[PDB]
């Protein structure tokens, strides 16, 4: 019984403790703040140790457990995946979260709700930690919403700033219109493959996967806020900088080509779609970097920087490249 | 409060209605215009200039700063695609 | 359908032979419920007369309940009896015209075919 | 123990002996040790005080079973009375073949995670075991329809014969 | 309060005929 | 605490688990009239236990 | 157009107007004894004949 | 906002806690059931073909 | 006058007379204890109470039992080398085979 | 069942018989105690329904949604608790009487075993609907809305009283049980698709589909919020649930004539929730979206595939405590503004910071996300017509998109923004409020955890 | 109130049954229910043209 599984399924089990702990007001009101970031530094110490066994030897585990419910032949478990994209992410999140933390008592230290923001933050934290770590397609779209929704929120941070709002609605619009693929994925993967976890839809080697794969590419443009996809990033500046500078950074938005090298095993099969990709990702790295040295406002210049950024991803994950893709990930 | 006959009622032909629906909706026969009468309903509502709110000048003192709108002016049918969350026609430089 | 059995003395409400029937027990569902809607009648009597419906005399209502009770329970044996009737007449009917009726055979399921339609 | 392995069969798990030939140390091996002398000790302490105190009592539970009651193919039609019967007789086997793919369909799994990059050689057997259980799980309750009853199976059924059997002929002759 | 029919909601239900017409207009 | 008023109010509260007392002891009513294949069915048909007469109630 | 212009004229409102025009003068007759026993006059001569009920 | 907050947190638990502890201690005092060869001349009652006692409880006084 | 009636009347506030109020009636004995009975018999005896009920159910369409019955199943199949599951389900041979 | 109808008709003098103050409290006290009762049905034996008399039985559909009615029951008490109030006793004596027969009727519709008696109690909830729309509905045009809604849902069921009766004239008894086990496979004859016509149209009534569903913008916004709620939570699913009862009689003939409805509803939830994109009044905004996610039923079930039964309960379920949800928040925001119009109260999250939560999470579970019952909902229905028709997925896919922005529509003008300067009226909220609406939205959280209990008979 | 009320009921009182009107109930209307119909008919069609003398592969899907 290596403690591999044991330590790295508890690290989203000690980020979740904030969020009970303050609807029991039990936290006196100026300290919650310091208390979120010792909860976070103490998460990426905790997944550290995750790290070392794996360079040390590479397993990786599933932690598939409580049964949710059997349908007939589709057993929809609560599962989470050791798989090296996982447990290299989780302490780069975490490490980057802790500094924007760091930096979130220092700026956002004039709101008076201060404290909600933090929760909001621990939130979108474990939300972001159950994407990264799944093992069926369903566990993949309560990550996708809930940071969708998460997003939505934050970026409706300032409340009554009306262009904001516009920003917040029109984030989720565009996150929408990307998850009708991730339906299509879910609907073509448990028809033909019977089931949404990874590991079936690996192993019954669905060779010719042409509406699910465009149905995973829509659901990552989306997301990741490529061309004809991204000027919800643009605008999504409109939240308070820690906001734009953890989720439409480096954390949030870095999740729909997540997904692609989730399913790289079926990306190759298809050259038509990894082409796709290619000519998704090119588009997109000119065309936001072409809008963005014209600019005049610090937050937009660097949001495009991200998504030229993040269209050269999928340039990465077009030629058979998901570890360089994941590789540029963490940097 | 509201009594009957400032509720919208039908298409005004002769100019006493025109006269009535512009006091009415508060405002006078000379900038008043009803839709056109292709039976899609609209009836004495004036058809006001296809502009957003975000035209409406901020500086002025709005009584609903949210939406420009002061009190008694007639909204505009189309109102909720010009509301300055959704569609806005604000002139584009080009 | 009945009126012009033989044997069908007029303006009887129960022939004597119709005593050959389990009578109803005074338990029976069907005779509360006779006694229900007399009660229901009692609330609505004071009702009508302006009167504290709950407890507006207790020998108006006493009346009601009893009343339909009563009426319940004869209308129940000739309730009893016709639909006994109707069922007997086709026993001596059914062993009257054997022809009629000829018992078809049976085969089991693993002979009839039911052309199964596939759904999609 | 409280699953089969037969049932789940399991590779034998073999492991290699590190050797650091490297003078520095490894921390896995410290961070095992105190893993070991922080959490696993404590654990295993709380954990045989209740098996022993479990042992206390040891109240039993058996597993109900079902005599196997005639079927609808043999059950006299429009005849309610085996009807019933036949029906529960299908519907739990129903239930039984689902477990069936869901067992075969978890070993599936298992294979494809254990076996690591080299999983598309490593195990075939469970790709055509399951290849094998699914197209006769197609042939048996597929597009039963949603109110599916053993009338309809057998009908379903009865429609696979009569297809084949035609199909045999014309090629014999 | 929950709207109430007033004087004219009686008058619908008034007449002689409850949906006149010309030849009941008299 | 005037037990007199509580009664002459609280006389509502009693009624409503009578009700469903009264539903329980008819539940266990109609299903001695529904008992006619008692221990028949094969699947279920076994030979009974020694003191008792009856499978099922 | 559809929902609150179209949907409702072509099934409840038409439904109404057709109930409508037919009420109208079910309900409006004459009151006038010669016109109502005239209408029985058709009515037993066309009953007989031509509906042909007597064969 | 803050007495029905406290109201809920507070009473939600007045039988969340009882439940809680009574739910674990039938765990940890009573203990797990486990499989069986049904003995031969014991027919077993219908409650018995279960788990957690609890489960067992319910189903021999309700159902 | 039109008609002879009353002026419409105002919102009555529940606070102003009892600051406490809880919204459920004017009386702040009654509501009080309206507030101690829907809460009481609300979230712990039927919500919390009877969620363990739901939650601690027998098992439900035999789930348990199915799994249980299958594996004997698949250890003798498994083993006696034969197919594990035919492509029928009834088997043919008791059946009438029309023509 | 008698362990439910006795207590609750037994429930009716008790109110009757209250005090003049403490009608409310041994009303609720009780109804709740109905409900807990009312849970004990939610064990659904392996393949058999749980036959308990002749007249009655419940299966793993019907249990469901009897204890969602009995849960329900004290609901509607608690929102009437205010706006009623100033109000003669014996007035309010008749409103809670009008709400425990309309539930008492529920629970024996939906376990009547006899097709027959299904079809009496399923109309016999008309009378008292009608009753509390007309008598105590808080707007003008109540009068012809009540108008709409009888004659609406009375129009379908009249031919289908002429369709059963001539079942049971070929087919002897109409026994749910028989009807399965007896089923026939209905011809394509001319005459058996009108006995299908018949056999649906009036079940589709009150799903309503795209078309023949304008009594749903006119029975819900002029109603009492009793009325709201019960006519959007619960026969909504009361029309729903014959479907598949009856669809086990209507085979195979449901395919050929599947189409007609299947493509008015489809093409439906986009052109509904497309009007439900742009309202003016909150309540006819919340009443088009009922008819958005009806829809998805009515594709749903007449698909006739097990994963889209499986779908199909979980959809309804949660849509109605949703649905039911929502028509409160609408409630307390008129009680407070006396106004419907959207655009009238903005910015309320700034005065009712709670108010905001709740309407955040009525919005999310109307988002249907995950995990929540909504998504797994659709979800299943998705993938159930996805494999009827790989084409689906656009129509049904674009539902999702057009469903969250208008969720959120409400979201954005009525908490977020400015709080509106010249109303001055709006209190604190009351605890009866705030508790009401905890007892819609965390069992739904609940009920995320054991789906199996909604998920149908088909699990 | 003026603004809503002219949104609301009152517009079929004012609606009049021009071909105008009556075109455009048909075109979005009728139209695109037919319009799907025949898409999806076809869909249907085609599908199930491949299915009935075994061309289409589903033999992995069981859960449908
Ligand atoms: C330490 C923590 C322990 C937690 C335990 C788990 C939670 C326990 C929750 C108890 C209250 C919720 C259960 C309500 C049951 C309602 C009645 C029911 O389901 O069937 C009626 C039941 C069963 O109906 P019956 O009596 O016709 O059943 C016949 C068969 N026997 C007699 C063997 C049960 O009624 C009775 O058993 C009669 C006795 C009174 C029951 C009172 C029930 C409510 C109060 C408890
Ligand atoms: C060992 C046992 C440990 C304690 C378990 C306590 C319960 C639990 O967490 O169970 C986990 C189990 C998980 O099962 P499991 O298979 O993981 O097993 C658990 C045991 N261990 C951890 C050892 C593996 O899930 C459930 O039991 C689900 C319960 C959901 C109940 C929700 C009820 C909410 C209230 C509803 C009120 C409204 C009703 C009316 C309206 C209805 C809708 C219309
Ligand atoms: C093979 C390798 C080829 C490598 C080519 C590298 C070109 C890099 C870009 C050079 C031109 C853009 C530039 O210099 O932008 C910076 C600057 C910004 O100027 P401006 O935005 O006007 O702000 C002035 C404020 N007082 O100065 C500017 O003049 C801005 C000009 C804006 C338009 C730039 C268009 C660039 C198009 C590039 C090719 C696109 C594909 C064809
Ligand atoms: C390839 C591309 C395919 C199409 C991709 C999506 C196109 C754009 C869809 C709407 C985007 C969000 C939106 O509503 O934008 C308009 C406005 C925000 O405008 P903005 O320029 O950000 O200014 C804000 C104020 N300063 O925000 C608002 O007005 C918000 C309120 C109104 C929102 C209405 C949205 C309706 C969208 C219907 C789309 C139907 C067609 C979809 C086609 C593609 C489907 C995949
Ligand atoms: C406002 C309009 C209604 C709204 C939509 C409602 C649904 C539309 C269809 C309504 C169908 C009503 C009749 C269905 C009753 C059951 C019919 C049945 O079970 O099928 C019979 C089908 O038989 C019929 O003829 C059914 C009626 C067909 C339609 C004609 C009457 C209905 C339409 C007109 C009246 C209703 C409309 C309102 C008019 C004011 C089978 O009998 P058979 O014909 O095989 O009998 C043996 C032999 O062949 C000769 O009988």
């Amino acid at each position: 019984m290596n403690p591999f599984a044991s330590l790295t399924l508890t690290t989203l089990i000690i980020l979740t403790i904030p969020i009970m702990m303050s609807n029991s007001n039990i936290y006196k009101t100026n300290l919650y703040p310091n208390y979120v970031k010792t909860t976070v530094s103490y998460a990426f110490t905790l997944s550290l140790v995750p790290l070392l066994m794996f360079m040390h030897t590479g397993q990786e585990m599933i932690i598939s457990n409580w049964h949710w419910m059997t349908l007939q032949t589709v057993e929809l478990s609560l599962s989470f995946k050791m798989d090296y994209f996982s447990v290299m992410f989780i302490p780069v999140a975490l490490f980057v979260t802790w500094s924007i933390m760091e930096f979130s008592m220092w700026y956002m230290h004039s709101d008076p709700f201060i404290n909600r923001f933090f929760k909001y933050l621990v939130l979108f934290l474990i939300t972001m930690m159950i994407l990264v770590t799944a093992n069926n397609l369903f566990q993949l779209f309560i990550g996708w919403e809930g940071v969708g929704i998460m997003s939505f929120l934050l970026i409706g941070w300032w409340h009554g700033r009306t262009d904001a709002n516009t920003a917040a609605l029109q984030a989720i619009l565009y996150n929408r219109i990307g998850d009708i693929g991730f339906v299509l994925s879910m609907a073509w993967f448990l028809t033909h493959s019977n089931a949404w976890d990874l590991q079936q839809i690996f192993m019954l080697n669905n060779e010719c996967p042409n509406m699910p794969l465009i149905g995973l590419l829509l659901a990552a443009a989306g997301k990741s806020a490529q061309f004809g996809l991204h000027p919800w990033l643009p605008s999504a500046m409109e939240g308070p900088t820690p906001v734009s500078a953890l989720l439409h950074s480096s954390t949030m938005v870095v999740a729909g080509v997540f997904l692609l090298i989730r399913f790289y095993p079926l990306m190759e099969t298809n050259k038509l779609v990894q082409t796709m990709t290619l000519c998704l990702g090119a588009i997109t790295t000119l065309f936001t970097a072409l809008c963005a040295i014209t600019q005049n406002d610090i937050k937009k210049i660097v949001a495009f920087s991200t998504s030229s950024q993040l269209g050269l991803m999928m340039v990465t994950i077009g030629i058979n490249q998901p570890h360089l893709a994941f590789l540029h990930i963490c940097m | 409060h509201v009594t009957k006959d400032m509720f919208p009622g039908p298409y005004p032909k002769t100019p006493e209605e025109r006269a009535a629906a512009a006091k009415k909706y508060n405002m006078r026969v000379e900038d008043y215009e009803p839709y056109p009468d292709d039976g899609m309903g609209y009836g004495d509502y004036p058809k006001l200039p296809d502009r957003s709110q975000q035209e409406r000048d901020p500086w002025y003192d709005w009584d609903h700063p949210d939406l420009r709108l002061n009190w008694g002016e007639p909204i505009h049918w189309d109102l909720d695609m010009y509301i300055r969350n959704r569609v806005d026609t604000s002139p584009t430089p080009v | 359908m009945m009126s012009g059995r033989p044997g069908r003395v007029p303006l009887q409400f129960l022939p004597n032979e119709a005593r050959s029937l389990p009578p109803p027990k005074l338990t029976d569902p069907r005779l509360v419920y006779m006694g229900f809607l007399g009660y229901c009648s009692g609330l609505i009597d004071n009702a009508i007369r302006r009167r504290p419906v709950v407890s507006a005399g207790l020998h108006r209502q006493l009346l009601y309940v009893t009343s339909f009770v009563f009426f319940g329970y004869y209308l129940l044996k000739r309730q009893d009896y016709m639909y006994a009737l109707r069922d007997h007449d086709m026993f001596a009917y059914v062993k009257s015209h054997p022809e009629d009726f000829p018992e078809k055979d049976k085969k089991t399921y693993g002979e009839i075919l039911e052309e199964f339609h596939p759904v999609r | 123990d409280s699953w089969d392995k037969d049932v789940y069969p399991e590779p034998p798990r073999r492991t290699p002996a590190p050797a650091p030939q490297t003078s520095l140390p490894n921390p896995v091996t410290y961070l095992t040790k105190i893993f070991d002398l922080l959490v696993d000790r404590p654990v295993t302490l709380a954990r045989e005080f209740i098996e022993q105190q479990h042992a206390k009592n040891r109240y039993y539970y058996y597993h109900r079973e079902f005599r196997r009651v005639p079927d609808i193919t043999e059950c006299e039609e429009k005849d309610i009375l085996c009807m019933f019967e036949a029906e529960m007789q299908w519907r739990r086997d129903y239930k039984v073949d689902q477990e069936i793919v869901n067992i075969i369909q978890e070993r599936l799994k298992a294979c494809q995670q254990r076996e690591g990059e080299s999983y598309r050689q490593n195990c075939a057997k469970e790709l055509e075991q399951f290849t094998q259980v699914s197209k006769a799980f197609q042939d048996r309750y597929s597009d039963l329809g949603a109110h599916y009853s053993a009338r309809k199976c057998l009908a379903k059924q009865k429609q696979r014969m009569l297809a084949e059997r035609k199909a045999a002929k014309e090629a014999a002759a | 309060r929950q709207w109430q029919p007033d004087v004219e909601w009686a008058e619908q239900f008034g007449g002689a005929v409850m949906y006149p017409t010309k030849e009941t207009a008299h | 605490m005037n037990v007199l008023q509580i009664v002459r109010d609280h006389w509502v509260h009693i009624l409503v688990p009578v009700g469903f007392v009264f539903g329980c002891y008819l539940d266990r009513r109609s299903d001695e009239k529904l008992t006619a294949f008692r221990n028949k069915s094969l699947l279920f048909k076994r030979e009974l236990r020694p003191n008792e007469e009856v499978t099922w109630k | 157009l559809l929902d609150l212009i179209w949907l409702e004229t072509i099934l409840p409102k038409t439904t109404s107007f057709i109930q409508m025009k037919m009420s109208i003068m079910v309900s409006n007759q004459k009151g006038l004894i010669k016109l109502y026993f005239l209408s029985f006059l058709i009515t037993i001569m066309i009953s007989m004949t031509l509906f042909n009920y007597h064969e | 906002d803050r007495r029905f907050l406290k109201l809920m947190r507070f009473y939600i638990l007045l039988t969340g806690i009882p439940v809680a502890i009574g739910i674990t201690l039938v765990n940890v005092f009573i203990g797990e059931a486990e499989l069986a060869d049904i003995p031969e001349g014991y027919v077993p009652e219908h409650w018995e073909y279960f788990k957690h006692p609890i489960s067992r409880w319910i189903a021999r006084t309700f159902y | 006058i039109r008609l002879q009636e009353d002026p419409d009347p105002e919102d009555e506030n529940l606070y102003e007379k009892n600051p406490d109020s809880h919204g459920y009636d004017k009386d702040p004995i009654v509501d009080l204890w309206n507030m101690r009975v829907v809460f009481f018999f609300g979230f712990s005896i039927v919500l919390v109470l009877g969620s363990t009920f739901v939650a601690y159910l027998p098992d439900y369409r035999m789930q348990e039992w199915a799994r249980r019955e299958a594996e004997r199943l698949v250890k003798y199949r498994e083993a006696n080398g034969l197919p594990l599951m035919e492509s029928n389900c009834f088997d043919p041979n008791k059946i009438q085979l029309p023509e | 069942m008698l362990k439910i109808i006795i207590p609750t008709t037994m429930l009716l003098p008790m109110t009757w018989m209250s005090k003049h103050n403490m009608i409310w409290i041994n009303a609720t006290v009780h109804s709740l105690l109905i409900s807990l009762i009312s849970l004990s049905l939610l064990n659904q034996l392996g393949e058999n329904s749980l036959n308990f008399s002749l007249t009655f039985f419940s299966d793993s559909l019907s249990a469901p949604l009897l204890v969602l009615t009995t849960w329900l029951l004290p609901l509607m008490l608690m929102a009437s608790q205010s706006h009623l109030s100033k109000e003669t006793t014996t007035r309010k004596k008749l409103y809670i009487t009008m709400l425990i027969l309309l539930q008492l009727f529920l629970i024996m519709t939906f376990t009547a075993t006899e097709l027959i008696l299904f079809y009496i109690l399923f109309e016999a909830t008309l009378v008292p609907t009608l009753i509390i729309i007309t008598r105590w509905g808080n707007q003008t045009e109540r009068l012809n809305a009540g108008l709409y809604f009888l004659f609406y849902t009375l129009a379908g069921s009249l031919p289908l009283l002429v369709a059963l009766v001539y079942i049971q004239n070929t087919t002897g008894s109409l026994n749910f049980l028989i009807i399965h086990y007896w089923s026939h496979p209905l011809s394509n004859s001319w005459s058996n698709i009108f006995m299908w016509l018949a056999c649906i149209m009036a079940f589709m009534v009150k799903m309503p589909l795209y078309g023949l569903h304008l009594w749903l913008p006119k029975a819900h916004v002029e109603a009492p919020i009793a009325g709201s709620m019960v006519l959007a939570a619960v026969l909504l699913k009361l029309g729903g649930y014959g479907m598949m009862r009856i669809t086990t009689i209507l085979n195979p003939l449901t395919n050929y004539m599947a189409y007609p409805f299947l493509m008015l509803s489809m093409w439906g939830m986009i052109m509904t929730s497309s009007i439900c994109l742009r309202q003016t009044d909150l309540k006819s905004l919340i009443a088009y979206s009922s008819v958005s996610h009806m829809a998805l039923v009515i594709v749903a079930i007449m698909i006739q595939t097990p994963w889209s039964f499986m779908g199909a309960t979980a959809l309804m379920i949660a849509h109605g405590l949703t649905s039911s949800m929502l028509f409160c928040l609408a409630n307390t925001n008129y009680e407070r503004v006396h106004s419907r119009t959207m655009i009238l109260a903005r910015g309320l999250q700034t005065l009712l910071p709670l108010m905001a939560t709740w309407w955040l999470m009525a919005s999310l579970t109307n988002l249907a996300l995950p995990p929540s019952i909504n998504l797994i909902g659709e979800l299943f229905i998705i993938t159930a017509s996805f494999s009827w028709s790989n084409i689906t997925i656009i129509l049904m896919g674009m539902n999702m998109m057009i469903t969250a922005l208008y969720s959120l529509y409400m979201l954005i003008t009525t908490q977020r923004g400015k709080y509106t300067h010249h109303i001055n009226n709006i209190k604190a909220s009351f605890t009866r409020e705030n508790a009401l609406m905890a007892l819609h939205i965390l069992p739904l959280l609940l009920l995320t955890l054991n789906p199996k209990m909604i998920l149908g008979p088909l699990y | 109130i003026r603004w809503t009320y002219a949104r609301s009921a009152n517009i079929y009182p004012n609606f009049r049954p021009t071909p105008k009107t009556s075109l455009l109930g048909a075109l979005f209307g009728i139209g695109p229910l037919f319009f799907w119909y025949y898409v999806f008919k076809t869909d249907r069609d085609k599908k199930e043209k491949l299915i009935q003398e075994g061309k289409l592969d589903q033999t992995f899907n069981i859960s449908y």
